């Protein structure tokens, strides 16, 4: 459950995708969830009525080399991001800066 | 009494139900048309509530009902309002319309003012807890034809008075339930435009001078 | 009166009526033009207080010809703004959707930015106006 | 102060709405039957 | 004119309207030349059933700032 | 007096000048120990508990039927009828209301006054009770209220209409097929109502000033 | 053991005797200086308030030829003692610009002196930085980042200078040239958010440079600094829907609250206006009817 989550990402899930990836019954699925919750593993929660798992923080991982590439674009994405509004904003307000 | 007389109601409601214990100038008119005017603005203003309290159980009323037939429609109507009755409420309205409104002076001039809102707060009373009535039981309930209040309710939708929608097809009166913050959006925006307009004129009235 | 009831045969008798009047004041070529927005009007009446309303009756309450002209009418409303509403052609029903909630959008921002503006030119006047009589003290 | 004499003064040789009157509809058609 | 003006307004007014109708509503003569039109609009000719489907100021951050200056400049 | 003056009062509806009258009236008829000071202690008790149970407050019920001399020789079979009455308006169950006035019966009808009040207060307990059930619903059947109610479809809707014409609860009734949409109350937020006060008072000021400029003209 | 290492507040006296004493002993560059920071301790809130010079002595070589005198501390403790009891050894500050590599071990020396842990204060006497130029560093022993054995390494405390009645009263006076005493309230607080925002951006581009040399593999691999920066990245909200419609009707109220206080003061200006022409027209009028 935990890989699936982490590799299939989507912070919903289904019934179905579960009992897939662990071979338990789409009726034990909800113990599983049951169990990952109470453990600490997850902090979701769960809908039977349409099956909907949603997921919210997971209990984090040793990051690997390759994370280290896409973790580090998405900070320079959001420096340049930053470094934008901040321009616009001294730009726009110089009047009263002081 | 001015205040029921220029179209306010509001004012005129509070005054004239206060008024109803305390009434020594019998020169402006007599009790019974000062209970008259007094039942008729708290029928028009007051809600389902401040209708229990202050003019279906008040005791200066209750005392001076069986005095009068103007008053004593005006109680009917009143009553059957509060009471649910909408079988005869219409031919109740109308008979205030004759004996009430038209006779007097002070709402003879708004007859069609007050038959008017009192249509409306009937059918709002009637489509506050329904939310799917049917065309044919609001008609049936009413004593009229379907097409004739099809027709009395395509008037007040138009103005966003009522709270409903008219699904004709099927004869579905579906209601819908607006929120109060757009309505209150709304009037604050109208407000503040009137108020800056007065002030900009008053103000290049004066900086001039 | 004719243009808020939308009523068509009204509006004709009032132009022809008033003719004269209308074109002394050279306002008769302005005053054409509100044909359209009596039939713009018309429509946003009965799209208003019909969530689902047969072809026949529309065409019925807005005294006019067979559905093929309501249908144009219809469409061409939809398109220019006024009735946020869909046209079916299964069974002669233009089943309208609800009203977006305008305190859910950017439009109260718009409104609100155009009145601090006015608000705040005419304080700015106000001032500059008041400033001389500093000096006349 | 300006006279507008350019726009001659035209020759001639608590209340919104409610300008309509629903008159006595009563329609006891409907108590006929 | 006439007929891209009514295409105009049937592109957002009818969702799966039937090409039948269709043809005589942009008042065309043989279904050719309407199949042709709506493949010129780019409308899907599924089963002669055509599914039309389909800079002012920054927000918040610029009116903000500019009452702040309105405000602060005259002072 | 004082018994009398509380029995008038009850007929205004207004009950603590009613039960301070009663309350009065039974440490009167307690001190003194006469063949009909008894029957007028018992009668004092009842009309104090009926006058007492229709502003709620059922622990000072439970207190006062608690009290040691009240309850040692005062206490009888119509006090516990009244205290039966008490608890089921405490529990809010119509049924146990009916059952407790149907079988203690010769204890309530009697003393007219008693009777004519425990029919408001019937309705009351009515209201009570269809306000718990639908507390937990949100789409609840009407059959299913009914059913638990002991009422019948007609005037179970009858009520059902005439509590939200008076917003008890703010639910919607529908006609589909007996359903029961309840919805929370609205928020009709302050700030708005304060902001239109605001612009009439505004709206006053800039008049008064304007009024103030004419000197100026 | 207390662990009273939550914030740290120090008075403007201490670092200006440290710039005082940087300029003093003429240290040029690559020479540290280290003093003790007087103040007092045992509440959460650790608050140095006074500090004096140190004989500290070092070669550029070999980290473990650091001298420092032991007597010199007791020494200036009994005279500071004697002027006032109420200021209590609570360790050491050196004169930047960086941790070095000896901090670790010198803070041992200072442990018997001190009641509780021995505080670090790095002071940025040449002002290269662009923030505050204090930051705390309190000796602590925790697990190694890398699954190896416990280290006792320093851990970085939020330093907050604030002063007391008697030194802001200095303060005030020293820099009343420069501090802009008029500057208005919602222009100042504006000022302050541009500059949180251009700190902001200032650390963002700090972290992406460290992680830029990581992955050229010029410093380890340190998972715990990882897991924080991805928890960084869990922690970012997703608003470009639920959110948005909040943020959105609150942000209309808001604006709608501006547009009335506006009106407000609009007013307030019309009354001002009304009674600055009533008193130049009495002014007027005094000075022709007095003048004939």
């Amino acid at each position: 459950l935990i890989e699936t989550v982490f590799v299939k990402n989507i912070r919903m899930l289904s019934f179905e995708d579960i009992s897939k990836a662990t071979h338990l019954p789409k009726d034990n699925v909800e113990h599983l969830v049951m169990r990952a919750i109470s453990l600490g593993l997850l902090k979701g929660s769960i809908d039977q009525v349409n099956e909907l798992v949603t997921i919210s923080w997971v209990q984090p991982r040793i990051i690997s080399g390759d994370q280290i590439t896409k973790m580090k674009d998405r900070l320079v994405e959001w420096n340049d991001q930053v470094e934008k509004l901040g321009k616009k904003m001294e730009a726009r307000g110089q009047s009263i800066w002081v | 009494i001015h205040c029921l007389a220029v179209r306010n109601f509001k004012e005129a409601a509070k005054l004239l139900v206060d008024s109803l214990a305390t009434f020594t100038s019998i020169e402006l008119t007599s009790y019974e048309s000062i209970a008259t005017y007094a039942s008729v603005t708290g029928l028009f203003t007051l809600e389902r509530t401040d209708l229990k309290s202050k003019v279906i159980d008040s005791p200066e009323l209750l005392s001076l009902i069986s005095t009068t037939a103007a008053l004593q429609s005006i109680s009917s109507l009143t009553i059957s309002l509060y009471a649910s009755d909408y079988a005869s409420y219409f031919p109740y309205l109308l008979e205030t319309y004759a004996n009430v409104l038209i006779p007097c002076k002070y709402l003879n001039r708004h007859a069609d003012f007050f038959v008017r809102e009192m249509r409306r707060k009937v059918y709002a009373q009637l489509l506050e807890s329904y939310k799917t009535l049917s065309l044919k039981s609001m008609a049936s309930a009413f004593g009229v034809s379907v097409a004739f209040l099809d027709n009395d309710l395509g008037k007040f939708i138009p103005n966003k008075q009522l709270n409903c929608v008219i699904d004709r097809v099927n004869g579905i009166v579906e209601t819908n339930r607006p929120d109060n913050k757009n309505a209150q959006y709304h009037l604050l925006v109208k407000q503040g435009d009137g108020l800056l307009t007065k002030l900009q004129k008053y103000g290049a009235a004066v900086r001039l001078t | 009166k004719a243009v808020k009831l939308g009523d068509l045969k009204k509006f004709t008798s009032t132009i022809t009526k008033y003719k004269q009047l209308l074109l002394k004041d050279d306002t008769y070529q302005l005053c054409v033009r509100l044909r359209s927005n009596v039939i713009k009007t018309g429509i946003r009446i009965i799209s208003l207080t019909y969530k689902k309303i047969s072809l026949r009756d529309i065409c019925l309450k807005l005294n006019l010809d067979s559905e093929q002209t309501v249908e144009y009418m219809v469409s061409r409303a939809i398109r220019d703004g006024v009735i946020e509403a869909k046209i079916n052609h299964e069974d002669g029903f233009i089943e309208t959707t609800e009203l977006l909630n305008i305190y859910d959008s950017e439009d109260p921002q718009q409104v609100f930015d155009e009145r601090i503006k006015f608000a705040n030119q005419l304080h700015d006047e106000y001032l500059v106006s008041m400033r001389y009589p500093e000096d006349k003290k | 102060d300006d006279e507008f004499e350019d726009f001659p003064i035209d020759t001639w040789a608590e209340n919104w709405d409610d300008v309509e009157v629903d008159d006595d509809f009563t329609n006891e058609l409907k108590a006929e039957l | 004119a006439i007929r891209d003006e009514i295409a105009k307004n049937t592109e957002l007014s009818y969702d799966f309207l039937p090409l039948s109708n269709i043809k005589a509503l942009l008042f065309f003569n043989n279904e050719k030349e309407t199949e042709k039109f709506a493949l010129e609009r780019n409308w899907p000719i599924v089963n002669s059933k055509v599914y039309f489907n389909n800079d002012q100021k920054t927000n918040i951050i610029e009116k903000a700032m500019d009452y702040a200056i309105s405000i602060e400049n005259i002072v | 007096l004082d018994l009398m003056s509380g029995i008038l009062h009850c007929e205004d509806k207004d009950y603590k000048t009613a039960f301070s009258y009663f309350f009065e009236s039974f440490e009167s008829y307690h001190n003194l120990t006469t063949h009909n000071s008894y029957e007028k202690a018992c009668q004092v008790l009842k009309y104090m508990l009926l006058s007492k149970i229709m502003l709620n407050l059922i622990d000072d019920v439970k207190n006062i039927l608690n009290a040691k001399y009240t309850k040692e020789t005062y206490q009888s079979r119509g006090i516990d009828a009244m205290k039966a009455v008490a608890e089921a308006y405490n529990n809010r169950s119509l049924l146990d209301f009916n059952t407790a006035l149907k079988q203690y019966e010769k204890e309530l009808m009697g003393d007219e006054l008693t009777r004519s009040h425990f029919n408001a207060l019937y309705d009351t307990l009515l209201e009570s009770n269809l306000c718990k059930i639908i507390e937990p619903f949100e789409c609840v059947e009407i059959s299913h209220i009914s059913k638990i109610i002991g009422l019948d479809t007609q005037q179970v809707e009858g009520k059902l209409s005439q509590m939200i014409l008076d917003k008890i609860f703010y639910g919607v009734l529908d006609q589909g097929n007996g359903w029961l949409y309840v919805y929370e109350t609205p928020n009709q937020d302050a700030t708005y109502d304060s902001a239109l006060e605001l612009v009439g008072q505004l709206n006053k000021v800039v008049d008064q000033l304007f009024e103030k400029a004419s000197v100026l003209y | 053991m207390s662990l009273q290492h939550e914030k740290v507040t120090i008075a403007p006296l201490v670092l200006l005797s440290a710039l005082d004493h940087y300029e003093r002993t003429q240290t040029k560059e690559n020479k540290r200086c280290v003093g003790v920071i007087l103040g007092d301790a045992n509440s959460s809130t650790i608050r140095v308030t006074n500090s004096f010079a140190l004989p500290f002595e070092e070669d550029e070589k070999n980290s473990d030829v650091w001298f420092l005198d032991h007597n010199y501390i007791e020494n200036m403790n009994e005279m500071c003692k004697k002027i006032n009891a109420k200021e209590k050894l609570i360790g050491w500050y050196h004169s930047g610009p960086k941790l070095r590599a000896s901090d670790l071990k010198i803070n041992e020396l200072f442990k018997k002196y001190t009641q509780n842990n021995p505080l670090l204060l790095i002071v940025d006497v040449k002002q290269q930085g662009v923030g505050l130029p204090t930051d705390a560093y309190v000796a602590i022993e925790q697990v190694k980042d890398d699954g190896t054995s416990t280290e006792k390494t320093f851990l970085h405390l939020p330093c907050t200078i604030e002063a007391e009645e008697a030194e802001e009263i200095g303060v005030e006076h020293l820099l009343r040239d420069v501090r802009d005493q008029a500057a208005g309230g919602l222009s100042i607080r504006l000022t302050n958010q541009l500059k949180s925002l251009k700190g902001l951006q200032s650390k963002l581009k700090d972290v992406v440079e460290y992680l830029d040399k990581v992955i050229n593999k010029e410093l380890p691999i340190n998972h715990t600094i990882l897991g924080k920066l991805q928890d960084v990245f869990n922690l970012l909200p997703n608003l470009g829907n639920n959110l948005q419609k909040a943020l959105t009707v609150k942000t209309n109220d808001e604006l709608m609250v501006i547009y009335i206080s506006n009106l407000v003061r609009s007013i307030i200006a019309f009354d001002d206006l009304i009674e600055n022409k009533i008193q130049n027209k009495k002014i007027q009028e005094q000075r022709v009817k007095d003048k004939q």
